[PDB]
């Protein structure tokens, strides 16, 4: 394999970061070791916030004491000498469901790696996915490297472009091509992420994750500014590499909203949720890509009265997307 | 009967491209109306849709209801034709 692609896999698989994510979510790790991490505790978790989440919406010091301590139980963490903080709002609702989100693809990761070839080829193909590298000087690379350059205290430099095409999931976007109003837009995630989310695509959270612990419920979340989506690979200048999703999102009739909302099911008729940012691509200059629009324009006042800088764009059925490039980051501090 | 007409299309497009194609995949019923949307939310509407052998979408992950793919042409055509 092409070495670009060998050193993707190598980040992707590397379980000194999976431990040091787990240690940056004040998880103990010699109380739970990545090794213990599992699928059915996670779940568990989840729906001990989504108790939280109901005890707060009616809710007593020692029931709140309780949750606190049960949730503390199945995820140990380690506050040091601070006393473990209670789970006493929707901030922290909010707070343990993304560190969730990512312990799960944390454990996807790690379940993966549970002499016959190469370890670079034998975890490349449990990804089930093909990664090509793209040409520094195709048509492609210079799209992709004007979108990033236009839609960007960090500085963003592109270093390699991966195009990646999951089994499967061509044939499972595919009716979606009849929706109008697709889109390529960005998808960021930390870089421990994306060994599951080569794996198993996309997904959303679970019936029994709490929905007000999404800003606009549970369901898959895109930005048209590389700069918004960046923010997500929480890099660091101690590590100034990231990983970013292009995908083509089939948006269709979008429910526009100003503010947050905790969506449980979209109103009749719409097919996806778009966030109104103050901030937006210039219109003039979006591109189509056979019928997939491409908002590469720089960035520009949107005019719109909302609490968000930028665009969002959530779809709530996983056959809405489909993945097109992985894109390998600098972030130059 | 505006969404019944809607599903006896649906399901005979996806016998015409079921049989045209030769292999066969799970074809989600996307609405693209609000009626058709509400149609698909009526308990009445979606014990039809059991019995013809639509089956709902999968927990978590999906709202979309599915044309599975193990349906032939034939049994698409036999259902389409029944309402």
């Amino acid at each position: 394999l092409p070495k670009p692609v060998q050193d993707l896999i190598k980040m992707i698989f590397d379980v000194e970061s999976m431990k040091k994510a787990m240690v940056e979510y004040e998880i103990d790790l010699q109380k739970m070791p990545l090794g213990k991490l599992s699928k059915r505790q996670i779940q568990a978790a989840y729906s001990i916030l989504s108790e939280v989440q109901q005890a707060v919406s009616q809710s007593s010091d020692s029931q709140i004491l309780d949750l606190s301590n049960r949730f503390y139980t199945l995820i140990p963490h380690d506050f040091g000498m601070k006393k473990p903080p209670l789970l006493n709002n929707a901030d922290s609702v909010q707070a343990k469901v993304e560190m969730l989100d990512n312990l799960l693809d944390i454990e996807v990761a790690y379940s993966l790696l549970r002499s016959s070839k190469d370890p670079i080829d034998v975890n490349y193909e449990k990804l089930k996915t093909d990664i090509k590298v793209v040409d520094r000087d195709s048509e492609e690379a210079e799209i992709i490297r004007k979108y990033v350059k236009n839609t960007h205290a960090y500085d963003l430099e592109v270093i390699d472009i991966f195009k990646i095409e999951r089994e499967g999931e061509c044939q499972r976007y595919k009716p979606f091509k009849q929706l109008h109003n697709r889109r390529l837009l960005w998808h960021g995630s930390r870089t421990t992420n994306f060994a599951g989310i080569l794996s198993q695509g996309l997904r959303i959270a679970p019936p029994e994750a709490p929905v007000t612990g999404y800003m606009f419920g549970k369901g898959i979340y895109f930005a048209d500014m590389v700069s918004k989506s960046a923010n997500y690979c929480h890099t660091s200048q101690g590590d100034p590499i990231g990983l970013i999703l292009l995908g083509e999102v089939a948006l269709g009739n979008m429910y526009e909203l100003k503010h947050a909302s905790h969506i449980s099911k979209l109103p009749k008729g719409k097919h996806s949720v778009k966030g109104l940012g103050k901030t937006t691509p210039d219109p003039s200059a979006n591109i189509s890509l056979d019928g997939v629009d491409v908002p590469l324009g720089t960035g520009i006042s949107s005019g719109v009265d909302t609490s968000l800088l930028y665009n969002e764009y959530i779809v709530y059925d996983i056959a809405q997307v489909n993945l097109k490039y992985l894109l390998k980051l600098k972030f130059n501090f | 009967s505006i969404p019944l007409l809607w599903l006896q299309n649906c399901l005979i497009r996806a016998a015409d491209d079921r049989e045209e194609d030769g292999c066969s995949q799970a074809v989600p019923l996307v609405p693209l109306t609000e009626e058709n949307e509400e149609a698909m939310e009526n308990e009445q509407f979606q014990q039809l849709l059991r019995k013809l052998g639509v089956r709902p979408p999968a927990s978590g992950q999906e709202t979309f209801w599915r044309i599975p793919a193990k349906l032939s042409p034939t049994q698409l055509r036999r259902a389409a034709a029944s309402l």
